[PDB]
């Protein structure tokens, strides 16, 4: 047997949670228990506190949500058919180059910009959340700083990058496959982003952090029956568990690390796949405009 | 430097992170010698000065608990340093062998750490891993099987107890042992569910790990309705040790 | 040398083949018999790129470049000199990979825990067999397989993504990479939410499993638990490697390689629902 | 000793481990004669 | 020189001396039937 | 004999067996590397 | 000098040595085989 | 007490040591002499 | 790995084994009468 | 003024100083370098 | 704290300074003997 | 200024000390390496 | 200066140190025999 | 005593110093051997 | 009686059936609705 899947599952009352500091509202109470849920992990589906900026932060998200959905179906003469047909070839597409970093028409940008600011308003009041949400239980921040990460590399491609080539037009349509081919273009447009390093360091953060949680899991799963998966008290009081997943891996390939490092380790991969990635997008056009012909220049 | 030059902002950047990521490299590896430190020379090595490796150790960190308490890691008094163990050979790098019964001993795959020998607290100040009979508002979720009842088999097809209880953790619905009134002796001892089968294969339960006659040595907890972490370690271990030491003869 | 606490596991026994003539350590790292194989493939491989970077123009690590054969030879044996090196380092790659799970085998049993990361990695090994003998074998030749080189393999993925129109319209592919960035995601939260519980805020005690149920509730909506984490997270990684696999053995054998895949969506495009 | 064998096996090791070594660079003292026969290697600065 | 099997033990210092020999062996042979001169089963390129 | 003191062979021949089975794959696949002895 | 043979294992320092002048050896070797001049299998075009 | 040795274990390993040292030493300096012999280096600024 | 014991295994690998010879028992029948239609084989 | 480090520890305060002052030395150093008048190692017009 | 007595720190520090004034000392000969080779610092007309 | 070093471990500061410097130095030489002024070992051209 | 060594564990940093110059020495060398001037194997035209 | 003796260190020291000084009478006598077979340093118009 | 209902909670094996029913009632109206001489508004084509 192995720990894929729960045995035996039992079932008690709903937790309401750890109380909070004097600085917050009294959250939700739907506190309900799925069935699969349990199978694979825990069964309760609540209860979500949802605060200020969490309202706000839906809000804002809808709004720019709105703006995409109402474009797309005007964009297709309101046609639910044809929006059924077209719809992952729909986007609320950039403002057009001859506006640079103006307001532009409603129609030629305008709807674009508008929505662009109401998702990053929605998603910084996101951010807020997951900050006042740890610090609200005493907890560090370190979930807040690698969402930061993500919305750093979100900034660039469609604000930074935009703003230091002077031109909305730069950035991302809102639409499926319509930013599948920017991305391809983008690569396209400014030489080959395989010469691109903080590209290749994005990709080697990548592909190093589903290794890494690959060898975490299994790790995990493979002491499970020595208590492996409370890793915080085996960092606080060291198990026989984690003595033999340190082992494993020391054995293995000559080095490991402690319940608490590894989890840094992650962390940090992470964290630097969109970091790398942001700078490299920062670098491509205000910096480098020919990726192949820098990486000749150099190797 | 200058647009004709052969050093460029894209290449500086990529020094600085290399230099950046050569730090965090060596402060990773640093965080990674928290435990275990310092080395433990073999056999024909000068035991006078410690064996540390190129990132030294940290100092060791401190965490404060909840009631006030207060752990310091390295946690050295786990280690459990000398055991019934002698190498079998002279040369570094060779194994070790069991001088007595590896099940009590606690060695090898049947090794535990000296954890503290208390409970869990969790977070209302109360054992977390209790038996059903201790936590009411739970109930097993007639969903799935229920173990209690069916009479617990060993590996050699030996029927070695019956389940009397299973015990879960609070605040993590979770089983994890149950309860075996072994076979004719009137002694409880736990049996952790990751090393049970606990399907209703043809009408019992089957541990593959130990045979039937072994449920009588594992290690009983000194209280009767909570586990200290200790006797977790030592229950695991006497269940792992069967993985390389068992095998009941059941060729 | 050992940890302080292992010489309680470095116990006899455990292995595969062999018996005691390789069950010992070399410092850290336990040895095996098929840690003497993998160290064995290893070194040959790395010695053969050695002899074929001697025979090439440059030593530039980035140009370093083992192509596969041309495909002229097909799915045969092509000499030493005209692509038989890739053949042999390929060879060598297989056995080395294959020979590494199988000492992390051994190192899983004489330690008495589960075989979960020698079965994760034999997924990376999947796909990497798909890449070098499963696809090219499928379209008949080993010219398809990807040259061992820091930069030529990445000018390979390039040339084999364009050659089928745009390769982020094949549909496997984009589940994969939502897998990958899936990964992504729960790998940050989980080390994020660990992190937070164990050095928490100013003055405050090391938070328990319960504070990080109630932030991944407030979070994501739900709570998975600790066990329910690590077994996301390893399906989700094995997950993303193989819809890589698929997608790759999609493309080439299944679609043809100067087909489209933008245009393999105009199925649903051209549905009766709303075609005419 | 670290080996753990006394020097009287160590010796004993060492005879047949040096009569091993010097039978295998007699045979392949005499199949680089033959290769130099078959096909001489070090050329001019030239070339062969 | 006999002191060195105070230090090493001769069964896996042996075993481990073969495979480090077998594998140079390997090498050579290889490096030899990749040239054009030393190709002793296809000869030269002519 | 002297090699049996060392190397009891109820391990050290299926060792062997692998070894030659696997350097005589080694061999069959070089041949069938050139054109004179690719027998095919 | 036998000073040294205090400060470190001789054991481990001839292992080390024995691999890091093997290492130095096939570094060196494959230099010159990738060199024109210096190639003494094939000869002086490479 | 030191980092493993006594002075007479570390005298008769340096003396073993320095006679292996100064033979392999002087198997490298024929070597040079010979590869020299066949191929100098160190061309002069135009080449050789 | 996946949580499920060798009886169950073997019993669900002979429900599998049986699933598929019936797959190909139909598999060939089907080719047949296609090849009565239409014998792909000039 | 004194009080300050009452609110900061000197020792986690004087390292990120460091570490500040010298990435700001460090860029400032790298901008002039990139002009063509401040240029003082391959000088102007480039 | 760094776990060093003020006799230890003075002693340190007296050794550190005097290092520091060594390769203080070299470092200008270097760039006295480098200005001699290549100066730098052109005038706003080039070299 | 000597009270620096109840500051720091005088080992690890040490330590820092070197990597900065040698890691410095090499910059500074890969920097003059790069230009043509000041290329030692190629010259301007 | 002597006292560095009851800082320093005196094995740990002459390893660190063989380390740095071997490290050193194959990069300075790697450097000149990329160069045109200073390779030493094929010559002037590089 | 981060684990030696005032000896052992003076004695290490001794031995650490001359055989650096080997080290750098060797290696400048390597130097002055490649000065003379090619020079660096060369003019600001080329060797 | 049918015991589906008690394998499935009419609770949800009934607004699934009716998700379904829509799902399939909109599928043909608009495949009629795609047709020229189905359609009912803007009728026949051409
Ligand atoms: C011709 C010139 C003159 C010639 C000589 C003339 C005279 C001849 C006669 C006399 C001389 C001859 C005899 C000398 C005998 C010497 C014997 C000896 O030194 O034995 C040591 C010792 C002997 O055994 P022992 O007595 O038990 O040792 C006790 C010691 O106290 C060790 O205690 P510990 O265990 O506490 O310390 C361990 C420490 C020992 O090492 C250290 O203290 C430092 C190690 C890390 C150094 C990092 C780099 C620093 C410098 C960077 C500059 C470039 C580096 C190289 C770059 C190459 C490419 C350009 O190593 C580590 O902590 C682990 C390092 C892990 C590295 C992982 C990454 C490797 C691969 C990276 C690339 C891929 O054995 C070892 O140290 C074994 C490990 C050796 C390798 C160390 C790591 C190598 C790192 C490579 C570079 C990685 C970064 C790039
Ligand atoms: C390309 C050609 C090949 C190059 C290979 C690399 C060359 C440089 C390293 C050479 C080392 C030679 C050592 C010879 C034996 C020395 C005598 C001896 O055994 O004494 C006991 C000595 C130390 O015993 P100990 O004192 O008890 O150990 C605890 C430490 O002292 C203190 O504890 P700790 O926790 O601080 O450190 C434990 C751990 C330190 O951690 C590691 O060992 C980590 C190793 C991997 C580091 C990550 C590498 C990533 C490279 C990425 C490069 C990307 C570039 C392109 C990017 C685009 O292990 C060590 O202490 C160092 C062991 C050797 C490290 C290097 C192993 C091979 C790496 C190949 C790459 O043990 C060893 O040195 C281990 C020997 C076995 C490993 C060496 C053979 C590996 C063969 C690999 C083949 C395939 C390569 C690909
Ligand atoms: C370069 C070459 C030299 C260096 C080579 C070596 C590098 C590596 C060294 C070892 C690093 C070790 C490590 O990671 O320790 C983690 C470790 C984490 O904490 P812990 O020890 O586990 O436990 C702490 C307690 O639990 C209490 O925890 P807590 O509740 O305080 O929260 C802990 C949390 C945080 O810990 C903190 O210290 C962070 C918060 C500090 C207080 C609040 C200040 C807010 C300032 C906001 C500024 C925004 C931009 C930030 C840019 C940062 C980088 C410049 O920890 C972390 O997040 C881990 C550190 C890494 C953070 C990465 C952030 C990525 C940001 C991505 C872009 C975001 C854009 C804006 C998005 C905004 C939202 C829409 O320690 C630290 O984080 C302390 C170091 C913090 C460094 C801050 C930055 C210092 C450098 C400034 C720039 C200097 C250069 C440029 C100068 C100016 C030129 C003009
Ligand atoms: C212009 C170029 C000239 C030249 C000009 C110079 C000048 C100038 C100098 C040298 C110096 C050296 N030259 Mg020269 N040299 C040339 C050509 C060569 C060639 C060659 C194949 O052509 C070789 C092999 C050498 C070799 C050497 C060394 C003897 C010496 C380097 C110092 C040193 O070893 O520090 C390393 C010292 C150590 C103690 C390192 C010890 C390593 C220990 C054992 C542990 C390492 C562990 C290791 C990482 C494990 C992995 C190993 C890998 C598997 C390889 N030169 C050409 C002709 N050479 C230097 C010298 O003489 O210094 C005294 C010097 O100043
Ligand atoms: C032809 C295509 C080009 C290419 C063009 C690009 C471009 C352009 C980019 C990348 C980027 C990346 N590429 Mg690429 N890439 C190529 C080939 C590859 C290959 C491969 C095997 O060949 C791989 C593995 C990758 C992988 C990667 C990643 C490492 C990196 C993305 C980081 C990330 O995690 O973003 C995931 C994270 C984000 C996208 C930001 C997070 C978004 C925010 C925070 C979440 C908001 C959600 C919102 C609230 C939800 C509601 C919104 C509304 C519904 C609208 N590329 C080729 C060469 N690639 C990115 C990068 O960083 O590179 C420098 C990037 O910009
Ligand atoms: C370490 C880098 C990786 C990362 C990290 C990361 N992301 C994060 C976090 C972290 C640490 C959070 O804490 C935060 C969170 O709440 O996670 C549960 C979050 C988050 N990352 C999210 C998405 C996301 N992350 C992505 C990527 C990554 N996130 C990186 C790979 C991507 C990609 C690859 O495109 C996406 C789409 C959200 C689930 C959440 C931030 C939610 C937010 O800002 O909400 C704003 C509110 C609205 C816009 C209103 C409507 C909300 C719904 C539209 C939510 C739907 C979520 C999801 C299903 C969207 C998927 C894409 C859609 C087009 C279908
Ligand atoms: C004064 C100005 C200057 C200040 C503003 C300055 C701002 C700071 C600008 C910043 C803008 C930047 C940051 C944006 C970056 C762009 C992103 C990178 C987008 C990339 C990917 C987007 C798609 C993958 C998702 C599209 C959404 C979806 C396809 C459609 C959803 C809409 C419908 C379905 C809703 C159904 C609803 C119906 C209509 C039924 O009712
Ligand atoms: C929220 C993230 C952090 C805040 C924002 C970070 C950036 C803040 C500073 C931005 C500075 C402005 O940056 C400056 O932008 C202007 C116009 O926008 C660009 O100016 C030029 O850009 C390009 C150059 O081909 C052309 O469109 C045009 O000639 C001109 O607009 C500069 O090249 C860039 O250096
Ligand atoms: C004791 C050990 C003995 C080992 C004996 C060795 C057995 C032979 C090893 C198998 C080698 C087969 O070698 C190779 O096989 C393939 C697979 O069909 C043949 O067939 C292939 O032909 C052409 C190219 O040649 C391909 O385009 C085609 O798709 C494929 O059919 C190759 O033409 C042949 O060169
Ligand atoms: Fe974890």
């Amino acid at each position: 047997y192995q720990n894929i899947f729960t045995q035996v599952q039992v079932e008690g009352p709903a937790y309401a949670g750890v109380p909070l500091r004097p600085g917050s509202s009294p959250r939700e109470t739907q506190t309900t228990f799925n069935y699969w849920l349990g199978k694979i992990g825990d069964a309760q589906v609540g209860p979500v506190y949802l605060g200020f900026t969490g309202v706000c932060s839906l809000l804002c998200g809808f709004v720019a949500i709105e703006i995409i959905g109402l474009n797309m179906l005007a964009s297709v003469d309101w046609s639910p058919i044809e929006f059924l047909r077209q719809f992952c070839w729909l986007a609320l597409e950039p403002p057009k180059p001859e506006y640079g970093l103006t307001i532009p028409p409603l129609k030629e940008g305008g709807w674009w910009l508008m929505a662009g600011f109401f998702l990053t308003v929605s998603i910084a009041l996101w951010w807020v959340r997951t900050y006042r949400r740890s610090r609200a239980l005493g907890m560090g921040t370190h979930v807040s700083w690698a969402f930061a990460s993500a919305i750093l590399l979100y900034l660039a491609l469609g604000f930074i990058q935009p703003l230091l080539m002077g031109s909305w037009s730069e950035a991302p349509p809102f639409g499926v496959f319509p930013h599948l081919d920017w991305t391809n273009n983008f690569s396209i447009k400014y030489g080959n982003l395989y010469y691109n390093p903080f590209h290749c360091l994005s990709i080697a953060f990548l592909y190093g952090s589903a290794l890494l949680f690959a060898m975490h899991g299994a790790t995990i799963l493979a002491v499970s029956r020595y208590g492996g998966e409370r890793e915080i008290e085996q960092m606080l009081d060291r198990g026989t568990a984690l003595e033999r997943a340190a082992l494993f891996w020391r054995w293995t390939m000559g080095f490991n690390a402690t319940a608490e490092s590894i989890h840094r380790w992650a962390w940090w991969f992470a964290v630097l796949c969109p970091l790398t990635g942001a700078i490299g997008i920062i670098l491509t056009g205000p910096v480098v405009d020919n990726w192949f012909d820098w990486g000749v220049k150099h190797g | 430097m200058q647009p004709g030059a052969y050093l460029d902002l894209a290449q500086v950047t990529l020094y600085v992170f290399w230099i950046f990521f050569a730090g965090l490299l060596f402060y990773l590896r640093r965080e990674d010698k928290r435990e275990g430190y310092p080395l433990v020379a073999d056999a024909g090595s000068g035991t006078r000065l410690a064996k540390i490796g190129v990132p030294a150790p940290p100092d060791p960190k401190t965490y404060l608990l909840r009631g006030g308490a207060t752990k310091t890691v390295p946690s050295t008094s786990n280690d459990r340093p000398n055991v019934a163990l002698t190498p079998a050979a002279p040369w570094p790098g060779a194994p070790f062998v069991p001088t007595g019964n590896p099940f009590a001993d606690g060695v090898g795959p049947g090794s535990y750490a000296q954890r503290a020998d208390v409970p869990e607290l969790g977070l209302d100040n109360l054992p977390i891993i209790v038996p059903l009979r201790a936590a009411k508002g739970m109930f097993l979720d007639p969903r799935d099987p229920n173990p209690v009842g069916m009479p617990v088999v060993g590996c050699d097809g030996v029927v070695g107890g019956t389940v009397t209880e299973v015990w879960v953790d609070r605040a993590e619905v979770l089983a994890r042992y149950l309860e075996v009134e072994v076979a004719k002796s009137r002694k409880r001892v736990l049996l952790p569910v990751p090393f049970a089968l606990i399907n209703d294969p043809f009408g019992k339960v089957s541990v593959d790990a130990i045979r039937g006659d072994q449920f009588a040595g594992v290690p009983t907890t000194s209280k009767g309705d909570q586990v200290s972490k200790l006797e977790e370690d030592k229950i695991c271990a006497y269940y792992g040790a069967g993985t390389l030491y068992a095998t009941p003869l059941r060729s | 040398a050992m940890l302080s606490f292992e010489k309680k596991y470095r116990v006899r026994g455990g292995t595969l083949i062999g018996g005691d003539l390789f069950d010992f350590w070399v410092g850290p790292f336990y040895v095996g018999i098929f840690g003497v194989m993998t160290v064995f493939f290893a070194l040959i491989g790395i010695a053969l790129i050695a002899w074929n970077t001697a025979l090439g123009p440059t030593w530039n690590l980035w140009q370093i470049s083992v192509n596969p054969p041309d495909a002229k030879y097909g799915l045969g044996f092509a000499p030493l000199a005209e692509g038989g090196i890739w053949q042999w380092v390929s060879i060598c790659a297989t056995g080395a990979f294959v020979t590494w799970a199988l000492r992390e085998v051994e190192i899983c049993r004489k330690l008495g825990i589960g075989f979960h990361v020698p079965f994760a990695f034999s997924f990376a090994i999947f796909a990497y067999v798909t890449l070098v003998v499963i696809r090219p074998v499928l379209m008949g030749s080993w010219s398809y397989g990807f040259p061992y080189g820091i930069f030529t393999h990445l000018d390979w993925v390039s040339n084999t993504g364009y050659s089928y129109g745009q390769f982020h319209y094949n549909p496997a592919h984009m589940i994969a990479i939502t897998f990958f960035f899936t990964t992504c995601l729960a790998l940050a939260l989980h080390g994020g939410l660990v992190l937070s519980a164990l050095n928490p805020d100013r003055g405050e005690p090391v938070k328990s499993p319960e504070h990080e149920n109630t932030v991944f509730r407030d979070l994501v909506g739900y709570s998975i638990g600790t066990i329910g984490i690590h077994r996301l997270g390893l399906f989700l990684a094995l997950s993303a490697v193989f819809f890589s696999a698929v997608c790759m053995i999609i493309s080439g054998p299944v679609l043809a390689e100067g087909g489209s895949w933008p245009d393999w969506w105009n199925w649903w495009r051209n549905l009766p629902i709303w075609n005419p | 000793s670290i080996s753990g064998l006394s020097e009287a096996e160590a010796k004993e090791f060492h005879s047949i481990f040096v009569t091993s070594f010097f039978l295998f660079i007699v045979v392949a003292v005499v199949a680089h004669i033959l290769a130099w026969m078959w096909r001489p290697w070090l050329p001019k600065a030239t070339g062969y | 020189m006999w002191r060195i099997w105070l230090l090493f033990d001769p069964r896996r210092a042996l075993v481990l001396l073969f495979v480090f020999l077998f594998g140079l062996a390997i090498i050579i042979h290889f490096i030899l039937l990749s040239t054009s001169r030393f190709n002793w089963l296809d000869g030269p390129r002519a």
